[PDB]
């Protein structure tokens, strides 16, 4: 298997909106660089060819909202593909899980341990990370907040496999 | 010595041995043999050396509110023509024919304390984006990074690669394309500025000459 | 150089086959015969913009019949040199002979020239393998379309 | 400086250095970047470690 | 590559004439070992079917004149293959270089480094040194004087490539 | 150094008195070179200027010049007076052997002087004050290198766009 | 040395192919054939006036099918020794056997001579390519025109 | 041992070549076959009284074509064993596997007999060629006419 | 090349007749095993198939007369394959070559060291041995002399080449 102690790719997810108001609101990115879109990205250019690969994640995330508007945001992780629809705060608190106030702290770098039952991730298996704002988001009067992510960077990068070149 | 001579096979054949030379005719005060060595020595009042650490160029394009679509192109910059513009900070460069130039790139939109967007500062090297894109295939996967531009002021180095071991300057075309793009759409859209302002700061972070420009 | 063997360059056309012989091909990880992307290779060349490292060219041939295969298949190199295979196949190394970094993939030229001693006569497929060596390297990014 | 410098074939390219950021229109303690971690906690009182041998 | 420390070649270059006359005057000789003539010469008899070589050459240089003639001579290299038609005087003194009175010193010695963007020399890349007289030369009465050079040598020597032999 | 020229003169031009070569110090100093164009974003300060003439010569003929600073801009280059070329200030050197040199101060009525938009800084003339040494089978032009420099500079304003 | 891989010294001219065989080829750097330069050895040789060192020869055959192929090549030299091939090559390196230091290129002699068995019945085409081993030297210079 | 390559020991007679098939060959540096000096092993043979050391020995076979080479060749040795070679030739070193110091030359025997399953059926000639090995010895002399 | 220490040929060469007289005779003797007569030499028994060889010759030279004969004998060798005719005695004089009187010394060994221009003896390059005697042969009555050579054996031996047994 090749080894790449830093693997620089650069992929910015897409820009999630999201509505003022009381609802509980989720946000998920996925971060599956093995999906295609209409470019092929630094990833696929050099290891799309791989079955699988391995490594932890660096992503860059970033809120944008006014200065007149108030959040508490949980990052989750989600490994091992599970749907959640809902989450228990309990839960949460009883895992130690610090929310912030992103009129406070709206910027920031999540590092994602690799964590796979199977032992790699794949076009099939990914990582997720949930933006949970739980008492929604209360801005100026028609404000939308928008959560964006890029996947900086993989360290400690392995892969193995060789798929057909379709 | 016989044929069992070993022979070292040197491309020094002895046809031409030491070349003398003596003066015969006159005085040597008259008649001097200098030996010097043509190496590249960068001006001493100017030359691209003096930019190092400091800024270069400057613009502050403008970019309006309908073209905040996600993947839309806000502002273009060329290198080949920011470093070859009018000001103090180019002429010094452009008088650098061939070298390395490593160079930051900063950007800066001002912004009330309402309204606040993401924005891409991306290098697409071989300049495959024009201004009018909007795509977000491109950006999403450019090298470079997203910034918020309310309270944030983001730049970063890159380095202009030569395929061989200096780069060109003179009448290169194909120095690289620095862009601004819109991730999403503003905050607030209702009773806002239609239009916005947005500061770039180009810097040498370093530079070698290895040939200057000459008349 | 993370590819597994060889990968599949280029397949000579069933018509300029059997009709003397003489096989131009570019030493470059680009399918440059298309002034398409073909196989790993290519899509690595096509989504980078420079390279630079050695190339291991493999020619195979089939023929009608065992007996068709009359000679031992050479293969000439240039920036005439060559280099002798058996009856079946040529294998044929290009180290980066370019005094050059790097030569460009795509809009942003070759390592050289093989030239392929075509078969004469009874001869069925002539194809091109190509494997990426060891000492390979694509220094940059450059957007390739995923349609 | 000629063709035989030699090459390290590394997978890190310089077309995007060391980036800045700077906050320009507020103050830090209004505008926070956080570097976190996001590792698995087994609850504190519960989950299936206080069975262990049990 | 192959790799030569000392390789003598001792190939000269074409005299070239300039009149007498207060006009700048410009003599330019190339250095390209590669280019045939009706010899071959010591460098194409061993290291022609190179692509591209590298290394630094020792060229004596001579301007034959009178015992009464002044010039100001400006030995300029020219690397990258640029072409100047006229050079600005103050940009050399800016750049150091120091002018020699041909009445005193019209013999001597330059070392060329290595000096080229691409990485080496061919036979279309080559250095060019520039004898650059911005007085003209001041003669007795339609004096002609002559600049000679040699290749004396190629020092550090390396090169590359396997062209066809045409 | 910032600046330099090399301008020529014909043989007829060598009758005392008569003006060889000039130099707009408001030309000079605002040229398209690069040391002019760092000089010309000085706006207002002080500057002393060095100014060195060298003509180019045989082992014959050899006359003498006059290098004069007309720093009121009174002798138009088509002066033949010499009542004017002796009195100026400036000094004479012989044009075969030598290479002559001197300083200037740009003197303001002010305390600084306003570079900007200012045609009133002075001009320099090579002057000729006698027939050269020998005249038959002789050139028919000369060539003169004439380099300005920089003795000292103040800025007390810089220009900003 | 520094010449890539075999290059091209002789074709066996289509006449004397068939016709019985033997085929006997000088051990020199020279085209001695001719009493023109053909390649970059040639080239070498003519533009130097003394030569020494070792030459890998090897002879290429292409018959008609691969029937006519009834035996493997043979290659004798002398100053009779022979060397065995396969069917459709032989190789044969011939060190510098003459208890001299040098030997003259051209008009300022042989190291020996290669003797082919050439077939004698249904060939093609015969070659012959050599290299320049390793441990050779051409040492002084001389003028050749480059017309 | 300083005699370049294989040296032509002998040629099968164009008589006895495709009746059936065996063929005795003594292991000897002698053409005891003739019971006339025939090459350099030959002569130093017949200019020395005795001998000891290995012989390697190849016979190399011509068929009419291809298809004639129906099996690989294989060659017996005693003082049965044999070994087998390729379609086209068959090496055997003999070794000295006579329990004496020296054998003799010429008046003044042989290390044992090879065997040479010869072909059975369209083959064009069947030679055997000689390597004096690298532990030999010639310990005497012996005068040989020079006529 | 095969080397040899030590290699005995005893070769002995004719025995060549001088008449007595006042006459300057010389006998010249060959040394080129290679050369073939009726019975192969040991030199040729074993080292017949080189192209050429070198070591030092060491030669027996014996001078069998009378009792009452006398005459000078200069041993004078004769590289590179040149022919003299008449001797210089003053030429040898000043190369200090001694002469000795076969009334005194008529048997002898010669050492032969190894001295060709080419590099190698060979069929067509072998020293010479010139027995010189400057006042001739001074005799009894009709008296010859004989003298005889044999070359003994070759020291530091070294050989090169394959030719073809013909």
């Amino acid at each position: 298997c090749l080894s790449i102690p830093n693997f620089p790719v650069h992929i910015t997810g897409k820009t999630q909106q999201l509505h003022v108001g009381p609802k509980p609101s989720i946000a998920r990115f996925s971060f599956n660089p093995f999906d295609l879109g209409t470019v092929f990205n630094r990833f696929q250019s050099l290891c799309a060819h791989l079955e699988g690969y391995s490594g932890d994640l660096i992503v860059n995330w970033l809120v944008t909202c006014s200065a007149l508007t108030n959040a508490r945001l949980y990052i989750i992780p989600v490994y091992d593909n599970y749907s959640f629809e809902k989450f228990s705060e309990e839960k949460l608190i009883q895992c130690k899980y610090e929310f912030k106030q992103i009129s406070l702290v709206r910027k920031g770098t999540v590092h994602i341990p690799f964590v796979n039952w199977f032992g790699s991730y794949s076009r099939t298996r990914f990582p997720k990370l949930l933006f949970y704002f739980p008492n929604g988001v209360s801005g100026p009067s028609g404000e939308k907040i928008h959560v964006t992510v890029q996947l900086d960077r993989i360290l400690n990068f392995s892969g193995l496999g060789h798929r057909l070149f379709k | 010595p016989d044929f069992t001579k070993i022979i070292w096979p040197t491309v020094v054949e002895r046809n031409f041995s030491n070349p003398q030379s003596e003066i015969t005719t006159t005085l040597q005060e008259l008649y001097g043999d200098t030996f010097e060595t043509v190496s590249i020595c960068p001006p001493q009042s100017y030359g691209g050396e003096l930019l190092k650490g400091k800024i270069f160029f400057s613009s502050t394009p403008e970019f309006t509110r309908e073209d905040l679509v996600e993947g839309k192109i806000l502002a273009s910059f060329k290198l080949d023509e920011v470093l070859s513009g009018l000001g103090m900070g180019a002429m010094l460069m452009t008088q650098i024919m061939s070298g390395h130039a490593t160079i930051r790139v900063s950007a800066k939109v001002m912004l009330s304390k309402f309204c606040s967007f993401a924005l891409k500062l991306v290098y697409d090297e071989l300049m495959q984006l024009n201004s009018d894109t909007t795509d977000f295939g491109k950006i999403s996967v450019l090298p470079g990074a997203i910034f918020s531009t309310q309270e944030e002021e983001f730049s970063f180095d890159f380095e202009l690669f030569s395929p061989g071991v200096h780069l060109k300057f003179d009448n290169n075309k194909l120095l690289g394309k620095v862009h601004l793009a819109a991730l999403s759409a503003p905050n607030l859209t209702e009773n806002m500025p239609e239009s916005f302002s947005c500061t770039f700061n180009f810097s040498i972070v370093d530079v070698k000459t290895t040939f200057y420009n000459i008349g | 150089s993370f590819l597994l063997n060889y990968s599949h360059c280029g397949t000579l056309v069933e018509s300029s086959l059997n009709k003397g012989g003489m096989w131009c091909v570019p030493v470059s990880p680009v399918n440059l015969a298309a002034y398409k992307t073909h196989n790993w290779l290519h899509f690595m060349a096509s989504t980078t913009a420079y390279w630079r490292g050695t190339l291991h060219y493999q020619m195979r041939v089939t023929y009608k019949d065992r007996n068709a295969a009359c000679r031992n298949l050479v293969a000439f190199y240039t920036t005439i040199s060559s280099v002798m295979g058996d009856s079946f196949s040529v294998d044929i190394t290009v180290p980066f002979l370019i005094p050059t970094c790097y030569l460009q993939t795509i809009r942003g030229s070759c390592n050289g020239c093989i030239y392929f001693h075509l078969p004469t006569k009874s001869a069925t497929s002539v194809q091109l393998w190509v494997r990426p060596g060891q000492d390979f390297d694509f220094a940059r990014f450059r957007l390739l379309k995923a349609g």
